[PDB]
């Protein structure tokens, strides 16, 4: 996407900068900042004086203390009115961070909040299976997980791998087969 | 942080105007508008430069206003304070003679037509339960209309034709005969020429029909919002007459102009265009428009709302989406054939393609007794219209039925504003069926039928009195008609 | 148990931001509980036309929509137009809403069934190509009108479908034990009023013996915003 392009350029700026972590911190902070629906509307209304919005923008750039590359990224962004198209590019920055990283966030989903050792084994096995540089573990103790788990991995959470009632689905299939 | 959130809180408190919405995308009488989200659907709203905005497009983002007219002074970011009222034109009978612009405001200049009851233009339609039987008749003055197609009180009929044809004037002739009628006459002139508007108005007041007639008009230079609703405005004027149980009739100048208007509206709304650029909503829109026209029930007082639809076939498309949509929509339809006008017959009603639904419930039995024979002989001559150039070798009943249908064809034509009563036409039809005009020659029977009408107004006025009182073709009255028929037949037989 | 804010309204195309989870299925219904012009609560039958996404959906209502403001809640019925099925329709001239448009009181019948439903299956039907035999003599002679069939009409007013369909109604009511669903779509309200006057006048609507009334009258108003009329 062009939103994904804006995210990719922000990550590129932070990456040739080295501020991928730093502007990632800025990304989370500004995400929680722009999480304010009143702030998101006030920055994102067309009725907003972009003079006064730029005033409040540098005010907010203080009010969370943003890094300079991401600050000018936001300046070009709200300057180019894709602030209206803001937030998901912000969200995509996360994946862009992982696109920078290769730290793959994979969501497990088990009957219990599983063992951090079992989490380590699964993240290691997914670092081999994914072939990953690293793995941001994204756990879940799922209720409909009967006993086993469910690790959505891949580019999306596409690469589902689950043994909870999934084998019961397979058993009902082979019954129906 | 609430210092920054205080700063943007003040900025957004400035953005927190409730009724107002700033003019976002000011284009061509249409605006996206920030703010004024909490409005109901479709109201007028006062913009800056006072401007009335028809809140057409309830955008999720914006507030899409059909501007009432041109807003050069409606600047960028012009705040439309929400009015919330929609289309509540003050309708009273005190416009019956005033020529109102779309605000029910006299484009006449007849003074402010005083009016307390204010109805929103699109009020709801009458239910089928809200309508009784179509018993009472309209009467065009056009003998040829009411003969071949009976018009009830409060019914739906189109007049399709071509440009300004005098079909315009055919409606005007109906409006003229509304003066003798007890129905309220209401001239809805969408998009006429201004000179034409005035000559029509002069025709009305010169008839004094403007006593019985109010006038509303859309300009050709109308903001098409006013066009796009002024139809419904006239419909509500009919409501203020018709919920008051009164017979009332309306003359809708061609909603094809309104179709180009709503085309300009939805295209101006950047909305989805339909069959030949008319919006699909034009189907339901004209449907809602013409839907309300009826005689009511007696629960609603049987108040007649008698529509007159102008439909002009664009180079003879009997199936434009406008035209075929109306053709679905109507009950009576009046195709016009200016072939007859070019050959001479005003009224150039295409008597074959002009088909209607109501029929004998709309005719006097007085009329009906003659009119069935008129239909039979008319279709007889209609098939036999082929025989004409070879009618030297025509059989006695063939050339005779040809002569009968010929005199009946003579018994049709009438100029601009040559309306007749029911009774004069009854004499005319009874003679033309009675072969006394199978005697008389072509222009001879025209003048002689005029003279028979005059010398029946004089020489048999009690036959017209019975045809009034009974409203039934009495054999006594048909006898007095034959009496005066032979009398004036002698009078014009000496010539 | 879903409540959708009236997101946008492109005329009779409404839009509804439903909840992120509580966003309904295709042709799932919704009562838009808006105000009236009085401000009294009026509930429209918005129909799920298009799952427009971002938990919002382009809907169509059958009735009108003036006075509706944006953000108004629509409690999703979340299913098709469950309509008063059976004999309460057989005799009451019923609206598209399932109110009797007849003003014959409310149609007290619990059986409200899903409107935009399937057809039957390849196995369920009865493939004896039987004759829907009329009792009208020419159709008896000429028209091999299939039972379960599709009798298209190249003829309407003047040609006399009023009386002929009325006698056909009486004939399918009498010679068969079958009942009749007569639907005036895009109705000439002249023809609608006269039609109910006819069925009462014939006794097809057995006017005293209501619901012994052999017909079921469903007119579709042309006055309806014709998105109503598609689902009639």
């Amino acid at each position: 996407s062009t939103a994904s392009r804006y995210a990719s350029a922000l990550a590129d700026v932070a990456d040739v900068t080295g501020t991928l972590e730093a502007t990632n911190s800025d990304v989370e902070k500004l995400i929680r900042i722009f999480s304010e629906e009143p702030v998101y509307y006030f920055f994102a209304n067309p009725v907003i004086s972009i003079d006064n919005k730029r005033s409040v923008l540098d005010e907010i750039i203080t009010t969370s203390g943003l890094q300079p590359h991401t600050a000018n990224f936001i300046n070009i962004l709200i300057d180019s009115e894709r602030i209206n198209l803001v937030k998901e590019i912000l969200n995509e920055f996360e994946d862009v961070f992982n696109k920078i990283t290769g730290t793959e966030v994979a969501v497990v989903t088990s009957v219990v909040k599983l063992e951090n050792d079992h989490l380590a084994q699964i993240a290691k096995g997914v670092q081999k299976i994914t072939g990953a540089k690293n793995v941001r573990i994204k756990t879940v103790i799922d209720p409909s997980l009967v006993a086993g788990f469910t690790i959505r991995y891949g580019n999306e959470g596409s690469k589902l791998v689950d043994m909870s009632v999934k084998k019961q689905l397979e058993e009902i299939a082979a019954q129906l087969e | 942080s609430k210092i920054i959130r205080e700063r943007i809180e003040g900025y957004n408190r400035e953005v927190k105007v409730v009724n107002t919405g700033t003019v976002l995308q000011v284009g061509d009488g249409i605006a996206r508008i920030h703010g004024l989200d909490e409005v109901m659907a479709g109201e007028l709203v006062e913009f800056e430069e006072g401007t009335i905005g028809i809140a057409l497009n309830l955008e999720s983002n914006n507030v899409g206003v059909v501007l009432m007219g041109d807003g050069l002074m409606i600047q960028e970011g012009s705040s439309v304070k929400a009015t919330g009222r929609i289309a509540q034109i003050p309708v009273s009978e005190a416009y019956l003679g005033r020529v109102i612009n779309a605000l029910a405001k006299p484009i006449d200049g007849r003074g402010e037509i005083t009016a307390s009851e204010s109805r929103l233009i699109e009020s709801p339609a009458p239910g089928i339960m809200s309508r009784r039987s179509v018993y009472e008749p309209l009467q065009t003055g056009l003998i040829a209309i009411d003969a071949m197609i009976p018009v009830g009180r409060g019914q739906r009929e189109l007049i399709i034709g071509d440009r300004q044809t005098g079909k315009t004037a055919v409606a005007t002739d109906t409006i003229l005969n509304q003066q003798g009628q007890n129905v309220i006459c209401v001239y809805v002139a969408i998009g006429q020429k201004a000179s034409s508007v005035a000559q029509v108005v002069t025709n009305f007041q010169e008839r004094g029909a403007m006593e019985y007639t109010i006038v509303v008009a859309e300009t050709a230079d109308s903001p098409a919002t006013l066009q796009y609703l002024a139809p419904y405005t006239g419909a509500a004027l009919a409501e203020y007459f018709m919920y008051r149980e009164r017979h009332t009739l309306i003359i809708y100048d061609d909603l094809s102009k309104q179709a180009q208007a709503y085309r300009q509206m939805s295209l101006l709304l950047r909305r989805p265009p339909g069959r030949e650029a008319y919006p699909g909503d034009v189907f339901y829109l004209h449907s809602r428009l013409l839907e309300r026209a009826a005689k009511l029930s007696s629960l609603l007082g049987e108040g007649s709302m008698t529509a007159l639809p102008i439909v002009e076939t664009q180079a003879g498309d009997v199936s434009a989406y406008i035209p075929t949509n109306v053709i679905s929509i109507t009950d009576g339809q009046i195709f016009l054939s200016a072939d007859l006008f070019n050959a001479g017959i005003r009224p150039a009603i295409n008597v074959g393609i002009s088909v209607s639904r109501v029929g004998s419930a709309a005719q006097i039995k007085a009329m009906k007794k003659v009119a069935g024979k008129l239909k039979l002989e008319l279709a007889q001559f209609a098939e036999l219209e082929a025989f004409a150039q070879f009618a030297s070798d025509l059989d006695k009943a063939t050339q005779n039925q040809l002569a009968r249908g010929q005199r009946l064809r003579e018994l049709l034509k009438q100029p601009q504003s040559a309306p007749l009563t029911v009774e004069e036409q009854v004499m005319t039809i009874y003679t033309g069926t009675n072969g006394y005009l199978d005697s008389l020659e072509l222009d001879q029977v025209r003048k002689y039928l005029v003279e028979l009408r005059t010398y029946v107004k004089t020489n048999k006025p009690e036959f017209q009195e019975i045809i009034s009182s009974t409203k039934t073709f009495t054999e006594e009255a048909e006898a007095l008609l034959k009496e005066a028929i032979q009398e004036q037949m002698e009078r014009f037989l000496l010539q | 148990k879903n409540l959708g804010r009236i997101a946008q309204i492109i005329g009779p195309v409404l839009d509804v931001a439903f909840p992120p989870g509580k966003m309904p299925n295709i042709y799932n219904a919704l009562i838009v509980k808006g105000r009236d012009t009085a401000g009294q609560p009026m509930n429209v039958t918005c129909e799920v036309q298009q799952l427009l996404g971002n938990n919002r959906v382009r809907a169509v209502a059958m009735s009108a929509t003036d006075g509706l403001t944006r953000g108004m809640e629509v409690i999703d019925t979340g299913a098709p137009l469950s309509v008063p099925v059976g004999g309460a329709t057989l005799g009451r001239i019923f609206n598209v809403l399932g109110e009797p448009v007849d003003n014959l009181g409310p149609v007290d019948t619990r059986t409200t069934s899903p409107i935009h439903r399937s057809a039957p299956a390849f196995t369920q039907l009865d493939t004896k190509l039987s004759i829907f035999e009329t009792g009208i003599k020419v159709v008896d002679l000429l028209a091999p009108y299939r039972r379960g069939g599709k009798i298209g009409l190249f003829g309407g007013a003047g040609v006399g479908k009023t009386v002929l369909i009325m006698e056909l109604i009486n004939n399918i009511a009498k010679a068969h034990g079958g009942v009749s669903v007569f639907g005036g779509v895009g109705e000439r309200t002249r023809e609608g009023n006269d039609l109910y006057m006819e069925m009462k006048e014939s006794g097809v609507i057995n006017e005293q013996n209501i619901a012994e009334s052999k017909v079921a009258l469903v007119y579709g108003q042309m006055n309806e915003p014709p998105g109503a009329r598609m689902r009639v």
